[PDB]
């Protein structure tokens, strides 16, 4: 049922912020500037110190629309720490077994990285039709088009290789939605809040 | 209750039906409790005069109703089986007594573009209506003269 | 329920085209050219000839996600012909007790007509939110913005008045959706087919 | 076991043969041990209806299929023949209550460069199998009738 | 057996057309187009619409030294379909076990899709000599340079990627044959025919 209601507010909002801090304040500070410019979908690294307490913190965006999940997850114990701290997504650089069965009993949204059409099999046998494009840069548009054909149910949310002028090129693809970070993420909070605007109206126009 | 007997081409399917379903709804709204529609598949336009006439020599249909979609043909001619199919029928309704009627419709120009799917089906949900209307009424004259 | 997936799908599709003709073909070439161009609303003015023939020959569409209603009916007699020939809305130039209660009785979305005040405070005590500017032209998008203070629950759908180089002068007003025609529907179905991109394009950009 | 006959015309021959050899396997992997094919050549076109006749009549076949190519003549006008063989079969089928059906195929214009008969041994290939498939349907058809 | 014999018709001929098209009459026509224009090798991408219709129908031309094999085969009900449709070759754009498997028990010639080091390895430990390189673009002749030395008895066929001003640039880095598609495929029968000359010609060069 969540890959359903993901589905389609990936395909509602187009773009999720990945976002990365040096603290809690600093993680919060952004997390609204992007929200206050109009990206519903955050992704916080789960990588980084005090992950789990900038997750509870934000959730008091969550009744205004805001979408908060657990990003770079690389391994169960991380999985259940997002889950206990709210994180409406899992997403991983990596398919894994054993996160796709945790997420399935907890009932959250899983979303792992694939690279190759081998891995996008895989993952497709596991039950994975949103796949993300970890590699970005490596990987460009072509991946995505390519793989339109042997691959027609599979969306793409590409992380990396994606900034200003790309939008729309990675959206002619067949992108689902994209991973933008270190471009609307980095910055002064004013800073940050209006190049939100600006890759959501550039977005708007595709 | 006066039987309709409906045969139709399989070719061009959705087109077709959007023909029949519109004919046999506007049959209950004109003729409910009064006409049946029994509805019989034949492969194309080129069979439906033997259908036709095996239909109407039964003794069971009031009339008859051939439907189909000929197209211009891309690569072949067809108005070679368009007039065939046209006269087959008007053989079969003077040689059998039975009003056989039709909408096998030929296109001027089909493009094969999602325009003109979208076109053809609506069109044929009208010829299909039509259809109906001519049923009950050429049925009825039949009564009357 | 049938105005709150009404009011859903007017902020959804923004417009709306009002469709006469002078023939059943006629109408339904036009129709399907703009259906095809991507405008999904469609009124059949349903004091033309053959109102209904039209309506149910153009039911056809509806499994593609066309939204076939009844334009201009002003009567109950007219209301039976066009539920009973689908008409998923049923809109009029001028409040209608008569109308409003027999839509109500058939579970049918109806959207009366207003120009002033007054109007808009009776049809909002008879359960109507969303409401159609008839006299377009005569009462520009100045009325919208104005009776948003008094009245910011109340939605509008103006019809005439709208062009392609007024579209977005109405949305920045407050306006749901418009009801153009005339301009989009006037023309060869494929100068049709090609204008109802235009304002579909126009639109998408506010 | 149900047989049906086809007619062959010999003009044109490879492409002819295009289409008889791909109803005739189309055939087995359909109503494999349900059917079989008798085939039986004439000269050309203009013949098929009355050989088509005389098989009908015999009461050993369940249908009858006849096929040919009609070319566009060059020098000559072809139209005249293409129209009496269809019509030819159609007045057959219906006096004899046998579904003939046909593959005469006029092309709308035919070259004789290599591209061209490529295209049709092709194409033929695939109206052969086709074939095969309205004949089962239609002998179903009529037994349900 | 088959694999030798591949093998040399590959080296033979170097051009395969890839070919999808919206109909069996097209993909008809254009298979002729292809094959008029010098193109002996063609694949049919089994993925479309009557799939097996436009195999057998282009049966006519395996006598006149077209060989027709099935593209894009991502199962083994596919694979089934395509052997007794024909279907000399059976290509992928992933290896997979029970193709290959199914492949071997039918005699039939089978060319898994590979994009990585560790995926040559394994494809070689089953037995695939020959490989298709599914990512084109993303993965460029520089990766048939590179693994010519730790993988001197591999060979590839690139899909995609190649287009005519890179013929040769392919050939260069040690390509066995070249999946052209969308260039040499695409646009009108006569329009196909000419450049499926020139991508033979162009080819002859080296």
């Amino acid at each position: 049922e969540a890959a359903r209601k993901m589905e389609e507010l990936f395909k509602k909002h187009k773009i999720v912020a990945v976002l990365r801090a040096n603290s809690v304040e600093e993680a919060i500070e952004k997390a609204v500037a992007v929200f206050a410019g109009g990206v519903h979908l955050i992704e916080i690294t789960f990588t980084v110190p005090d992950a789990d307490t900038v997750i509870k913190a934000l959730s008091v965006l969550k009744e205004k629309g805001a979408i908060i999940g657990a990003g770079t997850v690389t391994s169960v114990e991380q999985c259940r720490k997002a889950v206990e701290s709210g994180a409406e997504f899992i997403v991983s650089p990596h398919l894994d077994e054993e996160i796709s069965q945790f997420c399935k009993e907890k009932g959250v949204f899983y979303m792992p990285g694939v690279m190759t059409p081998t891995e996008l099999v895989k993952a497709m046998k596991l039950g994975h039709d949103i796949l993300k494009l970890f590699p970005g840069e490596v990987v460009g548009p072509e991946f995505v088009k390519a793989m339109k054909g042997p691959f027609p149910n599979v969306k793409f949310v590409p992380t990396g290789g994606v900034d200003l002028d790309n939008v729309c090129e990675w959206f002619d693809a067949g992108v689902l939605a994209v991973g933008v970070g270190d471009a609307l993420v980095e910055g002064d909070p004013d800073e940050v809040r209006e190049k939100a605007k600006e890759f959501v109206e550039k977005i708007r126009g595709c | 209750t006066v039987r309709i007997a409906v045969v139709r081409a399989r070719w061009h399917a959705e087109i077709v039906d959007a023909c029949v379903s519109a004919f046999e709804a506007a049959m209950r709204d004109i003729g409910g409790d009064r006409f049946a529609v029994d509805v019989f598949d034949v492969p194309g336009a080129y069979e439906i005069p033997l259908h036709a006439r095996t239909l109407a020599e039964t003794g069971r249909y009031g009339a008859v109703l051939g439907t189909a979609f000929v197209v211009n043909g891309g690569i072949y001619r067809h108005e070679f089986v368009a007039s065939a199919v046209i006269n087959g029928m008007m053989n079969v309704q003077l040689n059998t007594g039975v009003p056989v009627l039709s909408a096998v419709l030929t296109p001027h120009n089909y493009d094969k573009s999602k325009a003109h799917t979208l076109l053809f089906l609506a069109l044929f949900a009208v010829k299909g209506m039509e259809a109906a209307r001519a049923c009950v009424e050429i049925l009825a004259a039949r009564e009357k003269i």
